């Protein structure tokens, strides 16, 4: 059974490696320079690893400041808390504590990232509006519009039928006083021509 | 099966050394400038769940011995990863909120316009430049719309003062004849010298 | 190209009246609230079953909570992860084929354009052709007017006028040429003035042979100078 | 005929939306992540049935609830009408028009605060065109109409005045006359 040392390296590089090739089949979008970089210093990694680095397994740090409901503690004599090495010739209490680099979060990118997104978007959508109200008020342009016998008579007629009527009764009184005359002739010649006999016998 | 066990201090002690050699390398290849966005920044995350990837992988072949199990090593790696960062910035999620609300409304705001301001405009239009129709329909509603005597007896007795003149010449024209006819006997008649 | 699903996102956060987000997103913040809802109200609903007859469970309750909690929030949230992929996808997206043929349009679009110079230019134009045609239809009109008076004017001025003539001329009068028939009975005038005409014309020959006032009278004074007989019985 | 039927997507959406629920709803149902999350407190009698009668309670009215919050929503957007009118919209645009317009735009919007605006005005003051020029052609047809009529009777007229005027023309030697009345005028008298 027993808990050592190299079999935790032997488990633990082979899920690094595992880890590293999943991460390569998930490197099917190469021009993200990320995926790339990230691979370098991932193999480059487990590279100074495997071929080693520092002082590796085992051992704790400080633990600084507790933090458990279960801190109780009790001792006695038999030497004292004074730790350290000591005795071989040629070659300090051995306090390295913990170490952290912070680093940011993702919340706050997105964040970043969706204000600016709600910035230029509402930006323009403001503006449309602008757009919208101004020419609207402005250029609507009132569509304007706005709009804007022969030859018969009574005196013809009865100037017609008169003027017939006169030719034909002026004829007429020219025959008829043609007539008269004519008598009053005749009538002469025998008033002239009746008194030449009387009767005599 | 294998059966690897694992205290609390040396699972963290291990995940924080990693952190150690892993910080040492990005600050060689960049400079310590942090805040990049898509770039430098989401490296950083792509090796933190890289690195959860890593140890719960290996918490299934590999137990802890402090609580029951592998259990509470997600906790762990968790408590130390809230260790770093993600302190949920307040101001610029009420930020996202009040801009993605206000992205709504601006949103549904130009819309209503795209409709209501042309179809209103074309509605006042139409409606009053219609009035053609109080001419025209005024038009097509106005479409549909629903002494000589004496004279006369005159020319009249003229007529039968011609027809008075027939009848006048009509008696007048035998007599004529016979009176002629009287007239050239006598004429002849003084050539010869009526005597006895 | 802008893109496609932008277009879509364009016409359907318009036709919609609010972006295709929203719906979704009112859909898991409602759920959620129900979860958040539903969770401390188990627990706090629960709180009075925490002891069950002697000792207290009041201690072996919010790690249930907590953990269904979660549980559910994270697979609630993808569940509906894959729902708005669907609603986005499936449901609430347009076929790149009508966006490109310019074929896909809205309520807003009795509308037509082009070159608005065109149609606003032949419009108003054409336009005002008819109005100045409406202006000449209507007073054509009235000169529609003008010859109806005009039509019925002579209808009455007619129909009087030849009624009167042969009211007059046929003798057929009521007032005035009824005289007699007789006059009429040879209807005939011209062949009336012809024959007294020419006859009378014969007469001027019977007469124009000569011997006129100073001929005859003076032939008869000479006769006469010429003495006679007188007396006898 | 308004294709599809109108639904067709509507429907889609609420298959998705309670299949996705119920298929979420799944751990309730299962009473083995209880057993997960109240390993001692579960096993308990008493302690079990209020936790049953408490997933009933759950499943029931986080389902009820949860449902009219659905409708609540539909109602609050009138999805039904925007998605029929969706479907109907593209089948229409599938099966309609085709050559009319030239060359096209982009439907988004080129520069369309104006485009939108002026198309709409146009467009109504075309049909304003048609409607005029169609009351116009009523005005020249009436027109040409009575016209026809009163130059009907107008021929009318100068045919009957005409005809009766050589009627009474049937019906109705002046100089040799006027030197017969002079030459016999010539005798004189006392």
């Amino acid at each position: 059974s027993f808990a050592q040392d190299l079999k935790m390296k032997q488990l633990m590089n082979w899920c690094l490696i595992r880890a590293l090739r999943k991460l390569e089949i998930k490197n099917s979008q190469n021009k993200s320079e990320s995926r790339k970089i990230t691979l370098t210093i991932l193999k480059d990694f487990v590279r100074d690893i495997r071929k080693g680095s520092h002082d590796i397994d085992w051992x704790x740090x400080x633990x600084x400041x507790x933090x458990x409901x279960x801190x109780x503690x009790x001792x006695x004599x038999x030497x004292x808390x004074x730790x350290x090495x000591x005795x071989x010739x040629x070659x300090x209490x051995x306090x390295p504590p913990i170490k952290l680099a912070k680093i940011p979060n993702e919340k706050n990118i997105q964040n970043k990232e969706n204000a600016k997104i709600l910035e230029e978007k509402i930006k323009t959508i403001k503006n449309e509006i602008e757009q919208w109200s101004k020419d609207l008020s402005d250029v609507k342009i009132p569509s304007y519009e706005l709009p804007k016998l022969t030859a018969t008579t009574k005196e013809s007629i009865h100037s017609d039928f008169q003027k017939r009527v006169d030719g034909l009764q002026e004829t007429t009184r020219l025959l008829k006083s043609s007539s008269i005359l004519l008598n009053e002739t005749a009538g002469m010649k025998l008033q002239r021509l009746n008194g030449c006999i009387v009767k005599k016998r | 099966v294998d059966k690897l066990d694992i205290t609390q201090k040396q699972l963290r002690f291990l995940h924080k050394q990693f952190k150690e050699i892993i910080d040492e390398k990005v600050r060689t290849a960049l400079p310590e400038s942090s805040e990049d966005d898509q770039v430098s920044q989401e490296i950083q995350l792509q090796l933190d769940q890289f690195l959860m990837d890593v140890l719960e992988m290996a918490g299934e072949s590999m137990n802890v011995v402090d609580a029951g199990k592998g259990t509470t090593v997600k906790s762990v790696i968790q408590e130390v990863q809230k260790e770093y960062t993600e302190p949920f910035d307040v101001e610029l999620n009420e930020k996202v909120r009040k801009l993605y609300q206000e992205w709504e409304d601006e949103t549904v705001k130009v819309s209503k316009l795209r409709r209501e301001a042309p179809q209103v405009a074309v509605s006042e239009y139409t409606k009053q430049e219609n009035q053609l129709l109080e001419e025209i329909d005024s038009l097509i509603a106005k479409m549909d719309s629903s002494k000589t005597q004496e004279y006369w007896n005159q020319v009249a007795n003229q007529y039968g003062s011609i027809l008075t003149s027939l009848k006048e010449i009509n008696d007048k024209i035998p007599t004529h004849e016979s009176k002629q006819k009287r007239l050239r006997l006598l004429l002849d008649l003084i050539e010869k010298e009526v005597a006895t | 190209a802008t893109t496609p699903t932008m277009q879509s996102t364009s016409l359907l956060t318009e036709h919609l009246g609010y972006p295709p987000i929203s719906l979704v997103d009112d859909i898991i913040n409602a759920v959620n609230e129900i979860m958040y809802k539903c969770t401390n109200a188990m627990e706090k609903y629960l709180m009075q079953r925490n002891i069950i007859g002697k000792k207290d469970f009041s201690d072996e309750i919010k790690i249930g909570t907590a953990k269904l909690e979660s549980l559910l929030e994270n697979s609630v949230d993808k569940n509906f992860d894959k729902l708005e992929l669907y609603v986005l996808r499936n449901i609430l997206s347009i076929p790149s084929d009508l966006l490109e043929e310019n074929r896909f349009r809205l309520l807003h679009h009795e509308k037509l354009v082009l070159t608005d110079s065109a149609t606003r230019a032949h419009t108003d134009t054409s336009i005002e052709q008819k109005l100045q045609e409406i202006e000449r239809q209507y007073q054509l009109n009235v000169m529609l007017r003008d010859r109806i008076q005009n039509t019925k004017e002579l209808l009455t001025e007619v129909v009087q006028f030849k009624k009167k003539v042969i009211d007059l001329l046929r003798c057929d009068d009521n007032l005035t040429t009824a005289l007699h028939e007789l006059w009429d009975d040879l209807k005939p005038l011209d062949v009336a003035v012809k024959l007294i005409t020419t006859r009378l014309k014969q007469i001027y020959l019977e007469n124009e042979e000569f011997y006129s006032i100073d001929q005859v009278n003076r032939l008869v004074k000479r006769y006469n100078e010429l003495r006679n007989t007188s007396i006898v019985r | 005929g308004m294709e599809g039927t109108e639904h067709i997507r509507f429907q889609r959406l609420v298959q998705v939306c309670n299949k996705a629920l119920e298929e979420s709803i799944r751990k309730l149902q299962s009473w083995e992540k209880i057993h997960e999350c109240f390993p001692n407190y579960g096993q308990t009698r008493e302690g079990i049935e209020n936790l049953t009668v408490c997933q009933q309670q759950v499943i029931k009215l986080w389902s009820n609830l949860s449902r009219v919050e659905f409708d609540a929503i539909f109602h609050e957007r009138s999805i039904e009408e925007k998605l029929n009118q969706l479907d109907d919209l593209i089948n229409k645009a599938r099966s309609i028009d085709t050559s009319s317009s030239s060359k096209k735009l982009r439907k988004i919007d080129d520069l369309r605060p104006l485009e939108l605006i002026e198309g709409n005005l146009q467009g109504a003051k075309e049909s304003t065109l048609e409607r005029i020029n169609n009351k116009l052609q009523i005005i020249k047809e009436s027109n040409e109409a009575l016209e026809t009529n009163l130059k009907d009777l107008n021929d009318n007229i100068f045919q009957e005045l005409d005809q009766l005027q050589q009627v009474y023309d049937d019906m109705l030697p002046d100089e040799t006359i006027k030197q017969a009345v002079s030459d016999m005028i010539i005798e004189s008298r006392q």
